[PDB]
């Protein structure tokens, strides 16, 4: 799904750790990467064809 | 025999028929409540019977 | 003395005194007289969510005009414990303590109805199970909304699918003002735990 | 057939909602339903976990990271590790919260409105609901290092009053009174962790005090003018000092990080009312730094 | 002989008519009778039928004709049969009502008062009393034909949102999106009825949805501006399309009729309050087209 | 079997599980209250069952 | 076993010790009421125990 690389460094944002507090919404917690679910795993790897023409689903995203 | 933390729950109930209560099977009406013309309606039971309260005493 | 990080966690307990479950039970026979085990039982105690809920005469008011303001605050237990969880289930109870400077020359009554969640007042009927009290003789309006839901559990701030479970609607012939105190019913529970948010302290408004 | 009353005149009191604040009883609220026995079934196949997720055991047994320290190769021995985060290598042993930030915004050009914001663990968030607490506190001290960072680390427990510097708006610790000269750890309960292969250590500090319960006030409203309820909430502090200076080659980093997890076991609480001056209010972070927050009153 | 009170002060609340809206309890209404046990006997020899005529099973199991279609010899294959009645060969699977007429009368010369009139089956009439429903819907599709009309007919089920054309005052279906090109029935549950000798087919569509119950709002107040509660009331639609074109000689009629009966089995309902905006009001047909109807308010 | 000078104290109680009530052990929820889909909730017990009160009689 | 024309008199009583109630004999306190840390105070009895009412059910 994804392939992260972190070079340290770093002036960028993925190396910035968890702040102890959040005082306002413009100082949110920075994260390396997010993944919405299950809509990422259903699109990727040709799983979209093998659950087309169905309606309902249960799953546990491993 | 019913799980409830209130001591005796409500309105002590009688018995009925043997079927499923919905899902069409033509439920008979005479079987639902069990009070025909007999010693089971309490006002005909008081004069069959003949308790003292039907005479005003 | 090889090279490489390792594991094998060393649980150490200071102060070899006495098993703690004996000391706790011996400390609540002398300081409490009660033993609060579960946080679910704090959802059955009525805590007041407001102190002055001012309304106007002849106006059908949903409780989601009040609850939507006080869910964010976290004052009572159903709004403070809800920040640890993501789902809920079950009905809710309400009490409406009267604090109105009433007149004798009118007859005040308090109706209560059902709306589904987040509808307004004009897009629902009044033909349902109701309850009426008279605040001149019974100043506390006690009502319980059941769990009439399309789903087996309800999230927080869902999609445009609205009106999927029931709630309360308030009505009164006079402009009243009340103290609302809610709690869950005998089936109410949260679930699916997350971590807590932050807390808020004082506000001094310092001189510089 | 219509006989007379033989029953006595019963005494009466007109109390609507007698004891509404108790968790157990028989509640007089009318259901807006069809059935007076309106009752959902059990929680089978409702939530994705069949564990009682509301027990005080289960909620307070959720660990959370209170400290991420930084132990340099320059830091002295027998001196508490104070780099990066506030409170340093001084962890107050206790269920309440001890660290707070202060947000300062402007009302006018000559006035500032301060606001105390508190980072809560899922055990510190539950103790704020109650007045007094009593629990066995657990800690897991974990060192983020390579296979080539070696050192030794001391974690000793010291009961009672914490050595603190009360500021005008907050309370910080005092690292000047916790050096090896003035504060020897020769009599405390201590653990000397080796860092050549081993990383973690779990410490279970029981409840030791001269009180049956400790307050749950904590850092709420604590400053120079008011700091009594802070000291009477913890009964102890763990202190992390190096025994041996951090030995590291030049081909690795000159830092390690000490991550401290916190949870609690054997938790009992007392009174279902917060001991704080104001209500329990969840801090909703404002959109912009210039904007304000919600201020809950206390007048009825 | 006249001893003192040993009984406690009992707590009290002055609630007249506690829980009058529940079906079960003990009712405080004084009989205007002679006997406090005033009680009629059973229903033996009262009504001409000894069947419980008020069970939800018995009431909803009364079939009613929702569609009388017209399948010509000119209609194309793989295209839903839309001749005569509204909604065509698209039957929304569901207990509520989906079809409504609109009566338009004049208040002034510049204003028209509209009124929605709904044809109700004896299962659609019961679901309007309640808020949510859940039932196994049954259908009987019957072809009115001779022994010389032969054809084949397809009845497939498609779950979810119905392809509709929202008008400014009503909702109609969309036959443009249900042709054989755009909507293939190769994956649906389908029945391919032969019409050489056989006439009827009974289809029992169970309850399939991602919801435990569906709304009973239906076509009430549904238009372009408001159509959400329409889609969340049915979960599916049967669609009647020809596989083979209607084969008929010249000595018979060029039409057949498809009569669709509707009832329900395994019916459960939820909440004894209608989900509609207004009250449940029976449409009393006025004497003349120019006259008006009763308008029930909602103010108390 | 509980020492109390009030005659029957309050709210007659049901039974549960075998563990300590706090001190983490993953308390199961299905064991706490004992009301599955059976003759133990009183509204499903009234129609399994089929008492006269579900028919209005 | 007490002569009184009121049906059950008041506040159903527990038991105590064996002595005279005044006239100095150093009355022990632990013997007077019989509620130690055991299944005899009703709130520790509800979690020893583990009835359904301590879980909110």
């Amino acid at each position: 799904i994804d392939n992260i690389e972190i070079i340290a460094g770093t002036t960028a944002d993925a190396n910035k750790p968890l702040s102890r507090y959040v005082l306002d919404q413009q100082n949110s917690q920075k994260y390396v990467r997010s993944w919405t679910l299950p809509s990422t795993v259903l699109r990727a790897g040709g799983k979209a064809q093998k659950l087309a023409n169905f309606k309902y689903l249960r799953c546990d995203v491993q | 025999t019913s799980e409830n933390p209130k001591i005796g729950p409500i309105s002590e109930v009688a018995s009925g028929v043997k079927t499923t209560a919905n899902g069409i099977e033509r439920i008979p009406v005479i079987g639902e409540i069990a009070k025909p013309v007999t010693t089971a309606v309490k006002w005909f039971a008081d004069v069959v019977g003949t308790v003292a309260a039907i005479f005003g005493w | 003395i090889n090279i490489g990080n390792k594991t094998n966690e060393n649980v150490i307990s200071f102060f070899d005194s006495t098993d703690a479950e004996t000391q706790n039970h011996n400390a609540l026979m002398k300081g409490c007289g009660e033993f609060i085990v579960n946080l679910r039982t704090l959802l059955r105690t009525f805590r007041t969510i407001t102190d002055n809920w001012i309304l106007q005469a002849n106006t059908k008011t949903p409780i989601t005009d009040l609850t939507n303001t006080t869910d964010a605050q976290g004052r009572d237990y159903m709004s403070y414990l809800s920040y640890l969880y993501r789902f809920y289930r079950g009905g809710r109870r309400y009490k409406f303590f009267n604090t109105t400077p009433l007149k004798q020359s009118q007859t005040c009554y308090i109706r209560s109805f059902l709306i589904p969640r987040n509808y307004s007042a004009d897009e629902i009927n009044v033909d349902g199970p109701s309850h009426i009290t008279y605040p001149v003789i019974n100043p506390v309006h006690e009502v319980e909304v059941p769990f009439y839901s399309q789903y087996r559990k309800i999230p927080i701030a869902s999609t445009s699918d609205k009106g999927y479970d029931s709630s309360l609607m308030y009505f009164s012939n006079t402009a009243t003002t009340q103290i609302v105190a809610r709690a869950g019913n005998d089936d109410f529970t949260f679930g699916w735990m997350i971590g807590p948010p932050q807390l808020q302290g004082e506000s001094r408004s310092v001189a510089p | 057939s219509k006989p007379r009353n033989q029953q006595q005149v019963c005494p009466l009191q007109n109390v609507p909602a007698w004891g509404y604040s108790l968790y157990k009883g028989i509640d007089m609220s009318v259901p807006l339903a069809y059935d007076p026995n309106n009752e959902l079934g059990d929680l089978k196949d409702v939530f994705p976990s069949a564990v009682d997720e509301m027990a005080i055991g289960y909620v307070c047994g959720n660990p959370a990271v209170k400290h991420v320290l930084t132990w340099k190769t320059t830091d002295a021995i027998q001196k508490p590790i104070a780099n990066g985060d506030d409170w340093g290598g001084v962890i107050p042993v206790g269920m309440p919260c001890y660290s707070k930030s202060i947000r300062t915004t402007r009302i006018s050009a000559t006035e500032n409105r301060e606001t105390e914001v508190m980072d809560a663990a899922p055990c510190e968030y539950v103790a704020n609901m109650f007045s007094y607490w009593r629990a066995t506190m657990c800690y897991r001290i974990t060192v983020v290092k390579t296979a080539f960072h070696t050192g030794r680390l001391e974690i000793f427990f010291e009961p009672g009053v914490i050595p603190v510097k009360p500021t005008v708006n907050n309370i910080g610790p005092d690292q000047d009174r916790l050096t090896g000269a003035v504060a020897p750890s020769d009599n405390n309960y201590k653990y000397i962790l080796d860092l050549t292969n081993d990383t973690e250590v779990t410490i279970r500090v029981p409840f030791v005090s001269n009180k049956m319960f400790l307050k749950t006030a904590g850092i709420y409203g604590a400053n120079s003018e008011n700091n009594w309820n802070f000291h009477e909430s913890f009964s102890g502090f763990l202190c992390i000092r190096p025994v041996t200076k951090l030995m590291a080659p030049d081909t690795v980093s000159d830092n390690v990080s000490i991550v401290v997890w916190k949870w609690a076991e054997d938790v009992v609480v007392v009174e279902p009312k917060p001991l704080t001056s104001g209500p329990t209010q969840v801090y909703r972070p404002p959109p912009t730094a210039s904007t304000a927050v919600e201020v809950l009153n206390v007048e009825l």
